[PDB]
């Protein structure tokens, strides 16, 4: 009872939202390299037996919509759920190609009561984005 | 080189 | 007999709160590239939390920024694991 049941027919989905290009009216430098990360993830998760679904350059609305729909799917036969977000961001905020969106709004779709098929199942959210503008100068060892 |  | 609606969630941030997250032009973000490498090497013998701890050490120790602008030069990064899980996670 110490380990999550991972012997379901399917390991689960693996949504990867890859954002590289942003609207000129936002002030975001194209995230060069995120293509390598997206591809690296895909292969890594495919080995872990996940149904990987990649998505590129999404807007606020599109992001929220993709998540809303995925949360409305039937995960009954799945053992978990992973979501990878690669983009610009601030504290508790993921950036869509056109505008920002709270990470909370996204995660709330997968809560125990808004998605019964995932209740009691691990919901992993890997986030590659900024959380502010502080620089860690580090210290020698 | 760059940041997010 | 019920559970919190916020339980069983696990967030793997690439950096600490209030901090920047670094990315390489050709290799890809430090976080993702370390995360994938650790998964490829330990996802068959280590629990997820233990794997992410490895990811933290790799990112904190083997990476340092480089820039012609002093302001962004020689900077470090530490990933932030935020777990509301209630059991151990194994990918197998």
């Amino acid at each position: 009872d110490n380990s999550y049941k991972m012997d379901y027919p399917e390991m689960g989905l693996c949504i990867i939202i890859n954002n590289k290009n942003f609207h000129k009216s936002t002030g975001m430098t194209s995230r060069s390299g995120t293509d390598v990360d997206a591809a690296n993830l895909r292969e890594t998760f495919r080995n872990l037996k996940y149904e990987v679904r990649n998505k590129n350059d999404l807007t606020r609305e599109e992001i929220v919509e993709l998540m809303r729909d995925v949360s409305k799917e039937d995960h009954s036969k799945r053992s978990s759920f992973v979501c990878v977000l690669l983009s610009h961001g601030e504290e508790g905020i993921i950036f869509g190609t056109n505008g920002p969106v709270d990470l909370k709004k996204i995660t709330n779709f997968f809560r125990g009561d808004r998605c019964r098929s995932l209740t009691g199942k691990p919901k992993l959210f890997i986030i590659q984005a900024c959380r502010g503008t502080e620089l860690d100068c580090g210290i020698e060892t | 080189w760059e940041h997010d | 007999h019920k559970i919190p609606v916020e339980a069983d969630f696990l967030y793997a941030y690439s950096t600490a709160p209030g901090y920047y997250s670094w990315r390489n032009s050709k290799d890809g973000s430090w976080f993702i590239q370390s995360l994938c490498a650790m998964l490829k090497q330990y996802a068959d013998k280590l629990e997820f939390m233990h794997i992410l701890t490895r990811v933290n050490r790799k990112v904190a120790t083997e990476f340092e920024s480089f820039s012609f602008d002093a302001t962004f030069h020689a900077k470090k990064q530490i990933p932030c694991i935020v777990s509301m899980l209630t059991k151990e996670l194994y990918f197998y």
